[PDB]
């Protein structure tokens, strides 16, 4: 009986329900989506949806409130993705 | 923090 | 711009809008969720999905149309899960 | 057929 949660899973929109999951690969939190693109959680919005960097809380619901596209410009990076590649930070809040 | 740079703003 | 498109994860219902997904652990099709109860693709539904049984399609969307609880009897069996389990048959059909 | 049993049919 969850008539209101139900999330987006790409094309990710200011208000948009979404999961967010920890991915290990890239030691960081990211939507859960079916696009290959990336969309990692801005560091910033961890202490709003209770999630600590770097017993780890292995997703949480939240609500995009802003997304920015951005390019990895040094092979050693903060998401640990190719030098190159270019993905979404997206600053989320909780939900309801 | 120049590993990464912006290449569009949110809209 | 997907408005439509957002799932449910969860306390699944008839007309729930679903991630079907594939999990090698149990060589079998099952529902994307935050829970840990199992809901397995019913072999009947993989025809309608365009999924084959046994490239191989990683993720399609579709709604649920019938649950099912059901629990494992023999050590062996078709879902790969330990003796005793309980968890759901889901049988969905296409989505839009 | 008997590797599983419905507990619950679909309500
Ligand atoms: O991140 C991996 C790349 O994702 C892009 C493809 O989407 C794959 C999904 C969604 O991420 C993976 O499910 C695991 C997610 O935690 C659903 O597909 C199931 C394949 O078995
Ligand atoms: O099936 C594994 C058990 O699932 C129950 C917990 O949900 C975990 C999820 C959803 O399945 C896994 O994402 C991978 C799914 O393909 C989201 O949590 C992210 C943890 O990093």
């Amino acid at each position: 009986s969850r008539h209101s949660e139900k999330i987006a899973i790409r094309d990710f929109q200011v208000g948009d329900l979404v999961l967010i999951i920890l991915d290990e690969r890239h030691d960081n939190y990211v939507l859960f989506t079916v696009s290959p693109t990336l969309y990692f959680l801005h560091s910033e919005s961890l202490p709003a949806l209770d999630l600590k960097p770097g017993s780890r809380r292995p997703w949480v619901l939240g609500k995009v409130m802003e997304k920015e596209y951005c390019q990895a410009k040094k092979a050693q990076n903060r998401f640990k993705v190719p030098l190159g590649t270019k993905f979404y930070r997206v600053k989320a809040v909780s939900w309801n | 923090d120049s590993d990464i740079v912006t290449l569009e703003p949110p809209k």
